[PDB]
RNA sequence: GGGAUGAGCUGUGGGUAGGGGUGAAAGGCCAAUCAAACUCCGUGAUAGCUGGUUCUCCCCGAAAUGCAUUUAGGUGCAGC
RNA sequence: GGGUGGGGGAGUGAGAAUGCAGGCAUGAGUAGCGACAAGGCAAGUGAGAACCUUGCCCGCCGAAAGACCAAGGGUUCCUGGGCCAGGCCAGUCCGCCCAGGGUGAGUCGGGACCUAAGGCGAGGCCGACAGGCGUAGUCGAUGGACAACGGGUUGAUAUUC
C-alpha cells in the first residue's frame, strides 16, 4: 500500500500539531538553604541528596 | 515470590534469575545500589525472603540461602550482621527511592538500600 | 556465494600488462590511444 | 517596546521539529522557569535550548544590564540550517538518502514589571 | 666520477631505538637505496677507520598522507644498522649521545 | 534431505574467443545481461509508429467522401 | 550600467516529451536500527557515560567465536594527542582524524640453482600485405635440490637482535 496522492497542508498540519512533548509538574524544594524545582516524583531523591541540581 | 506477570527481565526467565542472585549479591555487598526501576522493584520482595532466612539462620537456611547466592563472603556476612542487625524488625527490610532517568535510553533509575 | 573479481595482481599483470600489450599491434595501438587520450596509466 | 536582548546559536546539530517540541514548552514563560522546564524535560534537544536562553539572559544582564528576575522568553523559534546529505545502503543494491538537519536557534528576552 | 664513500651514507637515524642500540654500540645510517650490505660494510670502515663486525638493512615505504583532495606518498628509505668489532673505538656520530 | 574411495572434492599455474569457444545436451555457460558477449567506431542507424513543439489580437473557416494503391491506422489526384 | 527614436540580426518567449540538472516537499518524526551468547554492580575519568578504564560476579565459543600462515589489503601496527565529519543511538572510545615511531636473516619464503603444462622464439617453413606455426634456445612452481635449534628481550621485530 502507498499513498495514492501527497496530502494537503491542512491535512498534514492537522496530523503533525498532535506530536508533541508533555510537560512535567514542579514544585519547590530547599537543600542546603538553596531552593529548587523538582518533579514530585523526585521529591524524596531530592531530600535526600540523590539529585544533581547541575 | 509472587511471579513476573509479562515478559522476563533481560531476555528469559533464566537470565532474570541470575539477574536476581546478583543484584541480591551486589545489595548485600554494599547496602546499596543503584539500578534501573523494574529491577529494583523486582528485587525487593527476593532480596527480603534471603534476610528473612538468615534472621533465622540455622543450617539449613544457611544451605537455602547457598541454593541462590554463589558468593559465600557475602552469605557470611548475611547471616553475621544482616540478619542480627534486622531481629527486632518484622519485614520491610529495604527501600525503594526514585531517582532521575540515564541518558543513553531515559530509563527511568532508583537506588535500593538496606534500612540501615 | 562466490562473486566474479579474484584478484591476483601476478595474473592480472600476466593478462593486462604493459609487456603483454606491446607484444603486438593491437595493444601498441591501444597503450598510444591512451597516451593521446592523456591517461595516467596505460 | 521593552529593553530586550538577542541569542542565537546557529548550525545546531538538532533537526529543527525536534527543537521546537521543546520550544513550544517553554515560549512565554519566565526564564527561571523556562531554565528549569528545559532542565526537567526528558527530550535531548532541551541542553541546546536552555544554554541559548541563558546565553540570552547573560547578554541582557550584562551588556544590557538588566535585572535578571524580571526576564521572560518573548520571542523564540528554530529555522532551518544548512542540511548534509548521506547514503544508506539497502537491500538489492538499492541505495536510499539520508539527511543530516541543523537548526539556528533564536531566542528573545525582554524584561518587564 | 670518481665514487666517495660519503655518497652512500646519507645521515643518521636519530630516535629512542637508534638510541637505545648506541648504548650497545651500534650505528643505524641512513643509505642511499640502491646500495647493498657489503658495500655500505667498507664505505663505513674506509669513512670512520673503524672495524665492522656485521650489517643489518631494511627498506621502509613510505607513508601515505592525503592533503585537500587526494593522497600523496612520502619517500621509502633504507636503514642499515651497523655493529662494530667487539673491541673497536666508537663512531662519534657528533651529537647522538644516546 | 542426496553423495561422501570416486565418472570424487579442492588449491596453485596454464589453454580454448563471438557465427566463435565449451557443453554426461538445459539453447546451458562464456565476469549479476546470451536463439550469437562486451567496448568503441559507421552514427545524430532506421521507425507508414508513440510522445513533444514555447508570446498576442483581428478576418475567414473545413474533412472524416470518390478513384487508385504490397492498399486498408499510409499516400497520390479529385472533392471541401 | 540604462532609456527613446530610424535601421540591422536572433541560441527570441515552455506547462506537459514516464524530458535533463540543482534545490525542496508528501509519506513521517513513520518503518528500520542487520541472527536467539546476556548481561550486572562498585569505583574511576569527564562538561557530558547503558556503551570508555579498572575490579568482581554471570553467561557464550572451545574441530572455534582459540593459535599460525598463503592470497588479498596497504600503515589499518606502537606511542602521544583529538572529538562538528564517520561508527545504524551516545561516545571521554575507535580499524576515524593529526604528528612522530616501528619491519634487522649465510640457514625461514623466494632470486642468484633445476625443470612440467604452457609462453616467447635467432635462423627457418608457410602466407597478397597484415601475419600463422615452429627448431636451437630462453622463461615459467603448484613440484626436485639445498645449512639452526632452545631461551631471553621492545610500546611496537624477532628461527632475523
Ligand atoms: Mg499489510
Ligand atoms: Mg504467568
Ligand atoms: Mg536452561
Ligand atoms: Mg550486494
Ligand atoms: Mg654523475
Ligand atoms: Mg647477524
Ligand atoms: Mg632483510
Ligand atoms: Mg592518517
Ligand atoms: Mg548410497
Ligand atoms: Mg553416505
Ligand atoms: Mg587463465
Ligand atoms: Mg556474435
Ligand atoms: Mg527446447
Ligand atoms: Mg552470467
Ligand atoms: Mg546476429
Ligand atoms: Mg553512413
Ligand atoms: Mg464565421
Ligand atoms: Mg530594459
Ligand atoms: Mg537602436
Ligand atoms: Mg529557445
Ligand atoms: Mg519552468
Ligand atoms: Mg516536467
Ligand atoms: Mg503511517
Ligand atoms: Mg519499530
Ligand atoms: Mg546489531
Ligand atoms: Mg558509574
Ligand atoms: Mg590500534
Ligand atoms: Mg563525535
Ligand atoms: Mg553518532
Ligand atoms: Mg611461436
Ligand atoms: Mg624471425
Ligand atoms: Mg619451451
Ligand atoms: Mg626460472
Ligand atoms: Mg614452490
Ligand atoms: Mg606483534
Amino acid at each position: 500500500a502507498v499513498p495514492k496522492r501527497r496530502k494537503s497542508r491542512s491535512n498534514t498540519r492537522s496530523r503533525r500539531s498532535q506530536w508533541k512533548a508533555a510537560k512535567t509538574e514542579l514544585v519547590g524544594v530547599t537543600v542546603a538553604g538553596h531552593a529548587h524545582k523538582v518533579p514530585r516524583r523526585l521529591l524524596k531523591a531530592a531530600r535526600l541528596g540523590l539529585i544533581d541540581f547541575d | 515470590p509472587k511471579p513476573t506477570k509479562g515478559p522476563r527481565l533481560g531476555g528469559s526467565s533464566s537470565h532474570q534469575k541470575a539477574i536476581l542472585a546478583n543484584l541480591a549479591t551486589s545489595l548485600f555487598e554494599h547496602g546499596r545500589i543503584t539500578t534501573t526501576e523494574p529491577k529494583a522493584r523486582a528485587l525487593r520482595p527476593y532480596a527480603e525472603k534471603l534476610i528473612t532466612h538468615a534472621k533465622k539462620g540455622a543450617l539449613h537456611n544457611r544451605r537455602e540461602v547457598l541454593k541462590k547466592l554463589r558468593d559465600k563472603d557475602v552469605v557470611h556476612t548475611l547471616f553475621a550482621e544482616i540478619g542480627p542487625f534486622f531481629a527486632d524488625r518484622d519485614g520491610g527490610y529495604t527501600r525503594i527511592i526514585k531517582i532521575e532517568a540515564r541518558k543513553g535510553d531515559n530509563a527511568p533509575m532508583a537506588v535500593i538500600e538496606l534500612v540501615r | 556465494g562466490k562473486r566474479t573479481f579474484q584478484p591476483n595482481n601476478r595474473r592480472r599483470a600476466r593478462v593486462h600488462g604493459f609487456r603483454l600489450r606491446m607484444r603486438t599491434r593491437a595493444g601498441r595501438s591501444i597503450v598510444s590511444s591512451r597516451r593521446r587520450k592523456g591517461r595516467r596509466t596505460l | 517596546e521593552y529593553p530586550s536582548a538577542v541569542a542565537k546559536a546557529r548550525f545546531v546539530r538538532v533537526s529543527p521539529r525536534k527543537a521546537r517540541r521543546v520550544i513550544d514548552l517553554v515560549r512565554g514563560r519566565s526564564v527561571s522557569d523556562a531554565l528549569d522546564i528545559l532542565r526537567w524535560a526528558p527530550q535531548a534537544a532541551s541542553g541546546p535550548v536552555a544554554k541559548v536562553i541563558a546565553s540570552a539572559a547573560a547578554n541582557a544582564q550584562n551588556n544590557g544590564g538588566l535585572d535578571p528576575a524580571t526576564l521572560v522568553v518573548a520571542t523564540v523559534y528554530a529555522d532551518q540550517g544548512p542540511t548534509a546529505k548521506r547514503i544508506r545502503p539497502r537491500a538489492q543494491g538499492r541505495a536510499f538518502r539520508i539527511r543530516r538537519r541543523t537548526s539556528h536557534i533564536t531566542v528573545v528576552v525582554e524584561s518587564r514589571p | 666520477t670518481l665514487a666517495d664513500p660519503r655518497d652512500i651514507i646519507l645521515a643518521p637515524v636519530i630516535s629512542e631505538k637508534s638510541y637505545g642500540l648506541l648504548d650497545d654500540n651500534v650505528y643505524t645510517f641512513l643509505v642511499r637505496p640502491d646500495s647493498n650490505k657489503t658495500q655500505i660494510k667498507i664505505a663505513v670502515e674506509k669513512i670512520f677507520a673503524v672495524k665492522v663486525a656485521s650489517v643489518n638493512t631494511a627498506n621502509r615505504q613510505g607513508k601515505r598522507k592525503r592533503t585537500r583532495t587526494g593522497y600523496g606518498k612520502r619517500k621509502s628509505t633504507k636503514r642499515a644498522i651497523v655493529t662494530l668489532a667487539p673491541g673497536s673505538r666508537p663512531i662519534d656520530l657528533f651529537g647522538a649521545p644516546a
